């Protein structure tokens, strides 16, 4: 807590507009947790695209040269 | 040719023509030509290529009498699609029937690659929407679970937009119906075989692209007739 004669700053790990129960930003730090984890698709594009990658360049771009 | 003729001018016959490898046909033509004397043209063949192949394939079409449909096998130089001799033939062809060595291990028969086959009259103007509109659909779908496959490889059956699932079950029921009792198969299986409409085959890709299917397994669509021959196979698993 930054108590200042003019202001207050609330310092907080995770903060959120929440009723009386607490055992909401739990529920937010649920519903949010393994919603994150579902961001494979930031991994599987990557894939997809390592894959391409190797996928035009297995035509081996280049045969002896040319 | 002209033995298949006669049954169309003489007695009003559909006949079909089947020539394997059309392609030995202009190739003994630029053979021969070099003896006869003629000038080389674009790669060795006949300067009167395209004449020849035309004078052939003219003769073979539906009087109003009858008709000559014909499959002709081609053999293109070294896949290579640019070819006088390939090329002066597509120029004639009206549709291309692709069988694929990969659809035949998965046991789809018949091993026509659902894709690359095309057709000039697969046009609403020439079969109307239901036949179109099923048909276009019926390859789309066929497209997603294509692609997916990389992916299926990779993140396994978990994830893929609940939604690709969906179209991997219809996909492969699908590509599966795309099979057949041959009649010329009952020698080494015994299954009687079946000849489905166009009309029958229509509403059977309808109801299955419509998922009414959707709780069959895989093997019920896998080698039979119309969409009633998939319920008896089915029931014949066990299903209510």
């Amino acid at each position: 807590l930054e108590v200042r004669p003019d202001k207050v700053t609330i310092l907080a790990q995770a903060a959120e507009r929440a009723e009386d129960i607490d055992v909401l930003r739990a529920k937010a730090a649920k519903e949010r947790a393994e919603r994150r984890l579902q961001s494979q698709q930031d991994d599987i594009d990557f894939k997809r695209a390592e894959l391409a990658l190797k996928r035009a360049m297995n035509r081996l771009s280049v045969a002896e040269m040319k | 040719l002209t033995m298949a003729e006669y049954f169309r001018d003489e007695q009003g016959q559909d006949v079909l023509l089947f020539i394997d490898n059309i392609f030995r046909f202009t190739q003994a033509g630029s053979e021969v030509s070099a003896l006869l004397g003629r000038m080389p043209s674009a790669v060795g063949y006949q300067p009167t290529l395209a004449t020849e192949m035309g004078q052939l394939q003219e003769r073979i079409t539906s009087t109003a009498k009858g008709s000559i449909t014909s499959i002709q096998a081609i053999y293109v130089p070294a896949d290579d699609y640019t070819d006088p001799a390939p090329a002066t033939t597509f120029s004639h062809l009206d549709a291309t029937t692709n069988l694929e060595r990969k659809l035949a291990e998965m046991g789809i028969y018949p091993a026509v690659d659902p894709l690359a086959s095309t057709s000039r009259a697969l046009a609403p103007e020439i079969v109307g929407e239901e036949h179109y509109q099923v048909a276009r659909k019926v390859q789309q779908t066929l497209q997603r679970y294509k692609e997916l496959q990389d992916i299926i490889a990779i993140l396994g059956m978990d994830e893929l937009s609940d939604e690709d699932k969906l179209v991997v079950h219809r996909a492969r029921r699908i590509q599966f119906f795309l099979s057949q009792n041959f009649h010329v198969a009952e020698q080494f299986t015994g299954q009687p075989g079946s000849y489905v409409p166009v009309k029958e085959t229509v509403r059977g890709f309808k109801e299955i692209l419509e998922g009414k299917y959707d709780h069959l397994p895989e093997d019920a669509f896998r080698l039979v007739g119309r969409i009633e021959e998939v319920v008896e196979k089915a029931k014949a698993m066990g299903v209510e």
